[PDB]
Parts: C-alpha cells; structure tokens; sequence
C-alpha cells in the first residue's frame, strides 16, 4: 500500500486505444502511462470538455495493413468538435493519406504496409464541447504494440 | 466487489489533493449515475458531495470508472468517503457502494 | 438530489417495454402522491400519463423509491418523461421533478 | 440499460441491514426484484391483479446464549382480505430454540435456527401480505440472502 | 349485494389439515384460504394428479410436544408417490428431525417444544399419480391455529 | 411436450463424503436447457426462475465446541463474475451437553432454502454446504437441489 | 369473525321462543346456502336442524343476515347451536361456522 | 408518508419568484424552501393580510444585466401598502440604485454587472391589507441560480 | 385529476392540527369559489366545514393551489375531508372535487 | 370566462350516484346547458322555435339473462305546445338475449349500447324527454356513457 | 371507379414496349398532378415510378387521360403497375388509383 505524492491541476487527457479491441478504436486511460484528470470526462469515445479555455489537442495513429485489396484504399484521421455555441461536427484537425502505390499486390504476394499520421493544434473550447479523435478505417489499426495511436488535450 | 474503491485510506496535509478512484465490476451500473457521499468523523449525518469547484469528477464509460478528487484541503474534511452507482437489467433495479477512509493533518 | 431519475437516455424497439426509476431523496415527499408526465419530441405540453393498464406502477415506501413500467411501445411514445413527487412537513408543502428521454425506433416490417 | 422484457407480479424482497432490531423490507439491492406492480407500503406487499401466487419467506434467528427457558420464535404470513377484513394467517412456524439448559456455568452458547414457509393461494385486488416475527431481536440479517420474503404469480 | 367476474386456471391444490381430527393428519379443502381445483382430486388422503406435467410439490408440518421425556424420539415428514408406471411408494422428498436432544424435563415440566418441518421440490408426474404426505408420529401435531399444517401442489 | 428449462438434482448416495449432483436418477430432472457442469448448475435463459434446495444432516453425537450447518446457494453471474449467496442459512445442531463420557444421541437438522431471482444467461448455480461428512443421503429425495423458469 | 352468532348465551323456560342471529362478514359467503346444527348438552352428536315447524329461518339479504326462530322450547332443547354458510369466489369454495350455547330451564 | 412534528402557528409567509417567468415576477410558495401558511392569501400578486397585528415584512432582489449603454438606468424595489382604512397605495419600504457608471462600455467585449437591494421593516397591518412587492424594471431580474429574489411577512 | 388533494390519509393525535392541501390541475376552476366537506365515518352526511376559528384556508392564485388547516383536533373529528372548486370557461360550469381520510386517537 | 358563443345548446349526462334512476345532470366537466335551456323534471324545456338537433346514448348492461322475454328500450318524445300528446321523434328497440338463458354459475356480463339522433322543427315551450323502460340496466359507471343532448342549429 | 386503368392484364416478351394508359372519370382530379407507382413481382414495396429515362409519360388533358410507355422492356420488370392523380373540389383534396400487370418472357 502507498499514498499519492504530488499535486497538481490543469485538464489532462492522454487515452491510448484497446489493444483487446480487434477491429474498432476504445479509448482507455486505466492503463499505465495514459492520464484522465481534473475533470475531463469521456463519453462515446469522446472528450467532453470541462472548462472553457485554451487547449493542446493532439492524437495520433498508425495504420498497418498486410496488402492491398484496391489500388484506391483512403485512410484519415479527423478531431472533431460538436460544441454547445454551434451544434455541428466541424473538423478542427485533419489529415488524409493515400497508402497503396499502384499495387494492389498483383504480381507479388502480401506485404506489410506500416503508415502513421499526426495531428495537433491551438484552439478555444468551451464548456460541454465534444471533442472525437476519429478514422474511417478502424480495421488497419496497430494497438498491438505501445504507445502507437493515442489521443489527447490539455488545458493551457 | 460490485465497485472496488482503491485508495482505502488516504492521508494528506492541509492544503492538498486527495483521489479516490471507483471502478465498476458490475455491467448493469451507469457510468451516468455516480453520487459521492462522505460522513465527517464524528457526526451521524452521511452528506451527498456536490460536483462542483472544488469537487471535481472523472468519468470514463469504456473503463466503467469514475474518480473524485477533492481540492483546497482543510481539517473539516476529515471522514469516510463512499461512491454509489444506479444499476438497472430487466425487473432488477439496485444501487451499488463502496469505502474508504480519509483522515487530514495539519 | 431530491427525486433522482436514473435511466437518462433510453433507446428501444418497437414493441418492447422500459422501466424507469425514480428515488426520492427528500424524505418529506410521500410516495403514495406520484406523478408522471410526458412531452412527445417536438410538441410543447406536459401530458400526464395515467396510472393503469399499459402505464404499471411499482412503488416501495420503504426505501422511497417509485418506477414506471411501460409496455407496447410505438413509435409515438418518443419523448421526455418525468416524474414527480408531493411533499409537506410541517408549514411547508412543494413538489419535486426529475428527467429522462426515450426514443422509440421502427421496425420496418420486413417486405418478402 | 434493459433487455428481454419479461412479466408476471414479481417480488423478492431482503432484510435491511442496517436496521438494528427491525425488519425493514428492501427491493434496492442487487438480487431482489419488484416489480410489474406489485407495491410495498408499510412493510406489507399489495396484491395488483387477481390470480394464483406463490408466497415463501425465511427468517433465520441467532442469540448468543440462551437466557429463558420459555423462549419461542414464530414467523408469519398474514393476509387482510378485502372481502374479509380481519388479519388472517396463512402460513405460520413456531420454534424453541432452547431446551431448558440456561447456560450458568458456559461461556456463551450461540445459536442458530431457521425458519421457512411457503404455498400457493388466489389473492384478491388490494389484499396485503405481511411477514411478521414475534422477536425481532434475534434476528440475523449479517451475511447474505438469510431472510428474505417474496410472491410471485404463477 | 356486490359483483364478481373473475377467471380461472390450471391444476392447483392447497389442502390444510383438519383441526378437530383427535390426533390425526386428515386432509380439508373446505375451508377458507384452501383450494382444490382445475381437476386435483383428493381420495384417501392422497391428492390425485388430473393431468401430467411439470408439478411444485410442498408441505409443512407442525410438531409439539409437552415436555422431552426421551432422547431416543424420531420426527420425520415425507411426500411419498405412487405412480401408475411403478406402482410402488418411493419418496421425492422426505426430512428427520429430533425433537429432543435434552436429558428429559426431570424436574419441572412444561416445556413445549415446537419443531417445524417443511419439503419443496419439483417433479414430473402423470395422470393418475397418487401423492401422499405423511409423518411418522400423528401425535405430535399442532393444528390448534390456522396454516400450521399444510399440503399441496401446483402445475407449473 | 412441456417446456421451460426445468432441474431437479439429488445426491449421489455412494459418494465417499461428498455433495456430487447427479440427475439421471429416478426422479430427476435436468432438461430444457440447463446443464449441469462442474457440479454447478447453467440457466440457458434469461428469465425469473424459481431456486430451491435442501440439505439433510445427521450426525452420531455433538463432539467439541459447537458445529455450524450452513447451506446455502449462490449465484456466479456473467455480469458480476464473483460468486454471491442468494439464499443461505445456518443451524447448530448441538445445544450444547456434550456427550459426558456416556453414549450417542444421534442428531438430524435438515435446512430449506427457496425464492425467486433473476437469471440472466450463462449464470452458474450452486448449491452448497461446509460439512460434506455430515450428509445423510442414506434414503431419498433428503438432499436436493432444482430451480425451474416461471 | 367468519360468520358471528349474536345471542351467544340464553337462558329461557320452558314454552317460549328464542331468536338466533347470525351475520355474514365475508363478502363471498352467501345468505342463500345456510345451515343450522345442534348439539344437546353434554353429547357429541351434533345433528343437523331441519327447517320446518318449530323451526323457522329468515333471511334478509340486504343485511347478509340469517336467524332460526326456535318455538316450543322443551327442557330438551337446551344445547349448542351453530350455523354455517357455503363461501364461493374463484377458484376456492369453503363454509364457515360459528358458536353460541342454549339452556332451557324448566318450571 | 410523512406529516407535521410540531405545530406552529402565527401568519407566516415566504414566497420566491418564479425561475420560468422571461421577464415577470410571480411569486410562488410551492418551492423547496418556501412558505405559506396560517390564513396568508396570495392574490393577484399581491399577499393579503388575514388579521390584525404587527408583521415583518422583508424582500430582496437581485438585478443583473450584460452591459449597459444607457447612463439612465435608475434601479428601484419597493413595498407597498394599500389598507382598508385609506384605499391609496403607500410606499411602506423603498429602495433606489445606480448600477451604471461608465464611458459607454465600447470596443470591446461585455460586463455583467449585479446589484441586490434589500428592504425590511416592522409594521402594523389590519385585516384585508394587501401587501405588494414591485419593483420597475423587471427586465434585470436574475432568478437562475438561488433564492436570490423573495418577499416573505411574519406576524411576531 | 382536475384538483388533486395530497394528504390521502392521516393519522394525528388528539390536541393536534391536520394540513390536507389541494392542488387544481383544471386552469379553469378558481380559488376565489373553494369549498370543504367534513363526512364523519359512519355518517351518511357530508357536512360543509366553516371557514373560520379551527379552519384557516392558505389560498395561492398564481399557483391555484389552496390548503386547509384544522387546528384544536378531537376525537370526534375522525372522517374523510374532501375540497371543492367551481370552474367556468365558456358555456362551462362545473364543480370539482378530491379525497383523503383522517383518523384520530384519544388519550387515556 | 372570456369566450362569447350562442345558440341553445345542451349536452346533460346522467348522474352516477343515482342507482336506478336516470337523472340528468349539467354540472360536470364537458356538459353544457346554456343559452336558454331549462331543464325542469328530467326534461329539456326547448327556449325557441326553430330547428334543433337532437341525440342521446344509453349504455345497457346486466349479469345475467333470466327470460328470453328481454325487451330493452330508447325513446326521445316531444309534447308540444300545439299538440299536447307526446310524441315520438325518435326510438330504438333491442333485445340483449336471444333466449341463452345462461345456465350454471357462469358469470358473463353483457353490454348493449342504444344511439338515436335527428333534426326537427320545436316551438317555444316544447318538453323533450329522453326515457328508458329498464333503468335498472344503466351502466353510467365509467363516464360519458349515457348522454342526452340539444344543439339549436 | 375513378382513373380507369385500360390495360388490365397484358403479357409482352423481354425487348418490346408497353403503354398504360388511365382515363379520370372524376371531374375534379387534374391531368397535371399525375404519379406512377409499380410493384416489382414478389416483394410487397411500392416503388415510385420516374417520370424520365425509360418511363415516358405522356398526358392528354383534353380526353382527361394520361400514360406511361416503357421502351425496353427487362424480364424482372414484371409487377402490378397502377396510376394516380390529385384531385380537388371544395374543402376536400385526395388522391386516386388504379390497376394494371404486366408479364414479361424471353
Ligand atoms: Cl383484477
């Protein structure tokens, strides 16, 4: 048995995804070096914003895939925020890459692809704001390792 | 247990910041419907804590695990905290605790 | 809180059946004076439902809890419900609420 | 969240706990039910529709040494009846837990006797059961699932 | 002066001992808060099942005795069958208890003793079978107040 | 053709002091769905069952101290996987007066548990008692152990 | 309660007339189906009392009432009286009874 | 489930202002923490004294407002009294504030300003008298958060 | 239920003062035109309560919500006590009413 | 009461608490009598010629049948000023059982509704009544059931 | 009834054409608010015919008749087709419909 030996404050959320998740993108923070505190809740898989003010908002993820199935595959990775002022999904952050280079491994067999894409920003958010890290492809994700995908916000 | 309170028993100085984390073991209870009671050593009287200010609230449904950490720290905050879940299947309707004890010095 | 509605957001199928419950905090409010009203999504009055047939009723005064089964949903029964409770004491008489919606989906009655 | 529907007047009630020397009757614990109508007012359970149940309760009673020789625990169901209104019993047990002994020369002699009844009977609209003890003293509610009460309409 | 409109069910039997039957176990169904119904007929003390399916059967019964004048006495209870594919008595349920575990009440006396004894379980049974309950001292019996004895079964 | 699941279980009588659960016995029942694995009984369905079980014991004298009799039958859900009473009760069989350097008395105290739960599907069943080596299964139906879906 | 006799001890002398009252309290027993036993003192042959003659029964069914007017009494009508009642509602049908004592003196 | 555990008695009342009114004051006594009792009439906004005696009659109210570019804003609260005896209404207790004093608030972003008055006065009422807390723009009243406008007697 | 009378049933000691309060759920009926009626159990008539002495009526307009305080309780006072209201809206005139039981015990 | 509205209008329903008797009642949430229409012993008394509409409902309903001879009947008469004989204006007969005089101790309740409406001309004065010959029959339990009513169009 | 649908029951071969015409026998409905529904055969779904592409539409409002020819027919393009127009009086506005089958070999 111990006790907790240091304060401090400030909204933090750092979420890494379940690696025990197969095929879809559950954000966890009762693991080792991930953090949720002083306030910040999480819902739908989603930030819930506890106070207005100046954040950080990062996240990454990595895509793996072991071949191509088309030549016209789209892989992106969007944060999001629904807020209480304006309920709409607008996009804060946003990147979108093409993985597979005239391939659709035709004359060869399978290959291990590995791309990962990052995401981080400035911005203003209010109280109830609803933030998602979110992709379109939750079937290429690598949890299996470390600290691979993850996101997370803090108060500046 | 359905919820495992984990700091069982904290001990801080005036002025600091305790966490007591909650996590549920059964599926029924909503992440939705925490409450938080403590009881000052001493009196007879089990009060609700509010959330707000200087009563904040962690909640994270994937884990099913809510926390409360308590901040600006006196010596009236000295008693036993417990955490509390509404839990709801089919004709089954319950509400499920927990408990730890916090002592503060000066 | 003073009455505590516990199923907040409820989402089930056409046909089905949902309980809410209700537990009252105050314990100057009386359980033998319930009260439950509903207002379909998108319409501005509190209708009060009524206590028999497909509205059920489980009260215990024992622990001041009281909860309302519903049964034969349709997709007209979307709306916020509420529940309340009267209370007095000594020169004091007032009323408590609570809150909690329901949305009913279709079945779409499958075509051969 | 819920799942399949299920019916049927249902009733499972548990001793509270933290009730001292009374026997105050819960539903607001994980594996007791009430529900699909049926209510419980002043520690009594109110019948919703007419029909055919099943009434069953156990009191379990523990002492710790046994003081008089004249001592008898009973445990009833009652009913008053909306057609009859007098309380009548309809399922009852009495026990002596202790044969004379009144331990003098001992160390304390804890004792433990259960008590359990149960049948099927047509109740009426409005009519109120009742389990009653005569010594609620002596009552365990410590670990568990020990004293319990419940109806169900078959 | 009054109306009444009410249904009706299944085979169901509650039978309650008889109080003015001298030191005898004899079964009634006319008496208040008794049934016997939907079929259940009761000849020689034995409850006749009308149809076959799923049954509960249950029975309690009082004992009581006035005073503790051997620690060699035996109380037992036992719902017993008779089936029309075996035509034998075999016990579905059946309990002991001693009454008097004393060294007998050797100076004063009046010391009622009061043991209760109660059998539940469920059984398949069929048409024609003949149930029995049954204790081994009918002496002992308490049927002074009501639902002290009782017998009975249910289809579910 | 009756449905519901359905279990009436009885002691195995020449079990060396133990509670072993068998059901293809004379007047026994484990149909409909509920199976009977490791000495536990599996609800198949989600519905409200009705659980019961008694336990006969007998003993040839009261030896030291005072014995406790439990008997009680728990619940291992999928929802909350720790096991949980969900009817239990205990008796002591000896009033004390151990045997003064005189004969036995043989003692017998049965115990009956009932009620009425909520199962949900995959819950395990198991009912239980401390002292397997004061069972009396010498006749039968004087240990069982069923529940039945109404 | 179950039925309840009003005149529970008389005492009367020989060629009078005495009135039993009893009153139903169960809504489900009936005015119709009522019965009528005695038992002559110190004997355990308690008979039915047959209406006709010297004894009359009226019935009111506003007040769920019925008596039994016992004419000519003799210094062999001196017993225990009880009357009964058939109860039906659902599934169940019982009778219920009730007690009352009678001694005639004779002059 | 519950009823009195001591009497009390005197004419008593204290009444909150209603949170769902936009922009009106009623008075309500069916809340929490709110009082009615003992013959006191709440009429036509208006409490009516049922018997003749010595009252103390109090009110708060607090005023709030998002910016204000009119220096013309002149806060008032007052009690009023019309009696049997003289039908004209008089002022028992009044209250006059300045909330505004700026240099247009310009440019830049708004200010909420908060201003409560408070009024209380010991007076001797007759029977019928109707008492009337008004005040003259009930546009500012702030009623969110807590009883933080009331108007309650007391017979002493 | 146009009116709804909250105090069901009561239970009060002798020397005591019993609060039965009525709330109007018609937007139509009035607290200017309210009624009482006293039904001691065992009588067959309803008696009509006197407002004033032992009856003190608290009338809200703005939340058509009147009550009726009975002080000096005796035992003789035991009875079901109902409230009535006379609603009127267009070429309407009706009358509303409730329900709720009071029992007291004596002393000594 | 801030509506205006005109023309003689009634709509009376029966009273609950009358056993076996059909008496009309005005003063109960959605009844109207108003602009005229007296109502003297059971009867609508007409304030004005001219043409009127004129409907009732009477709800019949009984335990058991004790004679095939089971005659239930609904009339609305008129006794006018010019003719002072009453009249039929509109009437409906119904016979609830057909013979099926129910045997043992079956208890099944049976329900026969009866509804008669019609326009006609009414002078000043005129008595309309709305009789039954069973009220002994009358199921005025639950609500508006029975009614009886007048709209001067 | 009202909108006589003329072809009751044809039967054409996959590659041929069809025209349905429907006639308005009620003096309030309109040649302009006119709408085409088919049922594919075998499921119990109303479709709503396109008035463009291979469905062609064509009105006569002085003979109160409108039709619906179909260019190339397919052989799963065999149901029950039925019309219907908008009509409007007085205070009353309602719609009308018809019957009409087609079978389609190879
Ligand atoms: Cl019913």
């Amino acid at each position: 048995r111990s006790s907790s030996r240091t304060p401090s404050d400030k909204p933090v959320a750092h979420v890494v995804a379940n690696p025990q998740a197969e095929g879809q993108l559950q954000w966890l923070n009762r693991r080792a070096n991930a953090l949720l505190a002083n306030g910040v809740e999480l819902r739908d898989n989603q930030l819930v914003v506890p106070s207005e003010g100046l954040y950080l908002i990062y996240s990454q993820v990595l895509f793996k895939g072991q071949g191509c199935p088309s030549t016209h595959v789209l892989l992106t990775h969007t944060i999001s925020r629904i807020a209480v002022s304006y309920q709409t999904k607008v996009n804060l952050l946003s990147a979108i890459k093409s993985p597979c280079q005239r391939e659709t491994p035709e004359g060869a067999e399978a290959k291990p692809w590995y791309e990962p894409i990052y995401l981080g920003g400035v911005f203003q958010l209010e109280k109830g704001d609803r933030l998602s890290a979110e992709i379109n492809r939750p079937d290429y994700l690598d949890f299996a390792e470390s600290g691979q995908v993850y996101f997370g916000i803090i108060a500046l | 247990a359905r919820v495992d309170q984990t700091p069982q028993t904290i001990t801080k100085e005036t002025g600091e910041s305790l966490t007591i984390n909650c996590v549920l073991r059964d599926s029924h209870c909503a992440t939705s419907s925490t409450y938080w009671y403590r009881k000052k050593s001493g009196s007879t009287n089990e009060e609700s804590i509010s959330k707000g200010g200087r009563y904040v609230e962690t909640v994270n449904s994937g884990s099913k695990s809510f926390s409360l950490r308590i901040n600006d720290l006196t010596v009236e905050d000295s008693g036993t905290y417990r955490c509390a879940s509404e839990c709801q299947y089919g004709l089954a309707e319950y509400d499920v605790y927990g408990g730890g004890t916090v002592v503060t010095v000066n």
